[PDB]
């Protein structure tokens, strides 16, 4: 999935 | 899961070159991206971050571009220091993905590899098993292809090989690569070979020996 | 200055369980947005991303090895914890933590996210070696064969690293080439070290092998063989 600071 | 392409897989250079590394992404990582630079016993170390900062400390003949599915790093100036295995590292989606690492070695001029075949001691034959090495002696590029043949036939998972560092003067590689059969297998065939291929090598040499034979 | 340091155990034997601590100093879990992961590079090959654990203590694995790792944070020593159950040969490769920056803050308010973008302090690497093996001594065995000749020595089955490997008792040294060992599926090492000389020369070639964790010390003397 997305990163933790992703979007 | 995500896939992260370095090229090329391996680069030669001199001191004073411009060399520039490229990493694709099989999706989109925005500017999640990290380039390292790891010397031969020591961690990976920082370089660049989020695709294009450079990081605290890291000389400024380093950079970094690209963002989405494509980045680069170009050294401007290759110094001794940076002969070593470049890594990107995404950081955009879970699992945090590397790439498969590029190598910089010093550049020279091709060398074939200078080929032999060593049968086994008698001694380890007394023990029961048979080892035949096969030895790729100072050749570049590093890339090189050994196949084992016994009686014809093509061997396949009863080999292993290690490869020497670039030798400091010659800049140069060598490689061993070890046949291992039981005694009894061993006895069972004649003609036991270790096919060479190589960049410097207008086609394939083959080096064999007959069981045997005295 | 932020540094790491891994320590656990050197050996392990193929089923159990390895349990790596990462003790780290500069930097304290509780900082905000703070991370600390755990990455691995099996001999020669490419680095293997493991596993994350953030400050605020969310966690994430790799999703291949996710059913046999655990990570876990010690905030008041400085150290995580990461561990690996029912580990095989594959599982040895030297393992590394590593820092990972929070956002930037200015007032306490985040403003600045590129800086998580990359591990930016990584700790020596530990090396860890899983095979059954108990310690045992090397059996070396002779190799014999522009216009160079070679010859060796074949250092086999020995347990653990490293051994030592030298010619004419440290007189030879040019067109030397003492190859890394490979861990064989058995879980012995193996290794060869080997000369070229001038055609010629076939002047006398002994190597010296020398296994420390077995006390075994052998010279063996290599000749073109044809009594």
């Amino acid at each position: 999935e997305l990163d933790k600071h992703a979007s | 899961a995500l896939q992260l392409t370095q090229s090329p897989s391996s680069l030669s250079a001199s001191v004073g070159d411009r060399i520039t590394i490229t990493c694709r992404a099989s999706q989109g990582v925005t500017s999640a991206l990290a380039w390292y630079r790891q010397k031969p016993g020591s961690p990976p170390q920082l370089l660049i971050y989020d695709a294009s900062s450079l990081e605290s400390g890291v000389p400024s003949r380093f950079s970094g571009s690209g963002s989405g599915t494509e980045f680069t790093l170009t050294i401007s100036t290759l110094r001794p220091e940076d002969f070593a295995t470049y890594y990107c590292q995404q950081l955009h989606f879970y699992p945090h993905t590397f790439g498969g690492g590029t190598r910089v070695d010093v550049r020279r001029t091709v060398a074939a590899p200078s080929v032999f075949i060593f049968p086994p001691s008698d001694e380890q034959l007394k023990s029961g098993t048979a080892s035949v090495v096969c030895l790729l002696n100072n050749f570049y590029p590093r890339e090189a292809k050994v196949q084992w043949k016994v009686d014809n036939a093509l061997q396949s998972g009863n080999s292993q090989e290690s490869v020497t560092e670039q030798d400091s003067k010659d800049s140069t590689y060598s490689l061993s690569s070890t046949l291992t059969l039981s005694k009894a297998d061993y006895e069972k065939h004649k003609v036991y070979e270790c096919e060479v291929t190589h960049q410097g090598l207008s086609s394939p040499v083959t080096k064999s020996f007959n069981r045997g034979e005295c | 200055r932020i540094t790491l340091k891994e320590s656990g155990p050197p050996l392990v034997k193929p089923t159990q369980t390895l349990t790596l601590t990462c003790s780290f100093s500069g930097f304290s879990l509780s900082d905000f947005g703070v991370g600390v992961g755990w990455i691995r590079q099996p001999p020669g090959k490419a680095l293997e991303w493991l596993a994350i654990i953030y400050s605020d203590d969310d966690k994430r694995y790799s999703p291949s090895l996710n059913t046999r790792l655990t990570i876990t944070k010690d905030t008041s020593k400085n150290q995580v914890v990461l561990v690996m159950t029912r580990v095989s040969p594959v599982d040895t490769a030297t393992y590394f933590c590593a820092h990972r920056r929070g956002p930037t803050t200015l007032f306490g308010v985040p403003i600045a996210r590129g800086p998580v973008n990359a591990m930016d302090v990584w700790g020596q690497g530990i090396t860890v070696t899983i095979s059954s093996t108990s310690t045992k001594g090397p059996s070396v065995f002779p190799l014999a064969p522009g216009a160079a000749a070679a010859l060796g020595c074949l250092v086999k089955d020995y347990f653990p690293e490293p051994v030592t490997v030298s010619w004419n008792s440290g007189a030879l040294t040019s067109g030397v080439h003492t190859f890394p060992a490979v861990l064989q599926s058995s879980g012995l090492y193996s290794l060869s070290s080997v000369v070229t000389v001038p055609s010629s020369s076939l002047q006398t070639y002994t190597c010296n092998v020398n296994h420390k964790p077995s006390n075994t010390k052998v010279d063996k003397r290599v000749e073109p063989k044809s009594c």
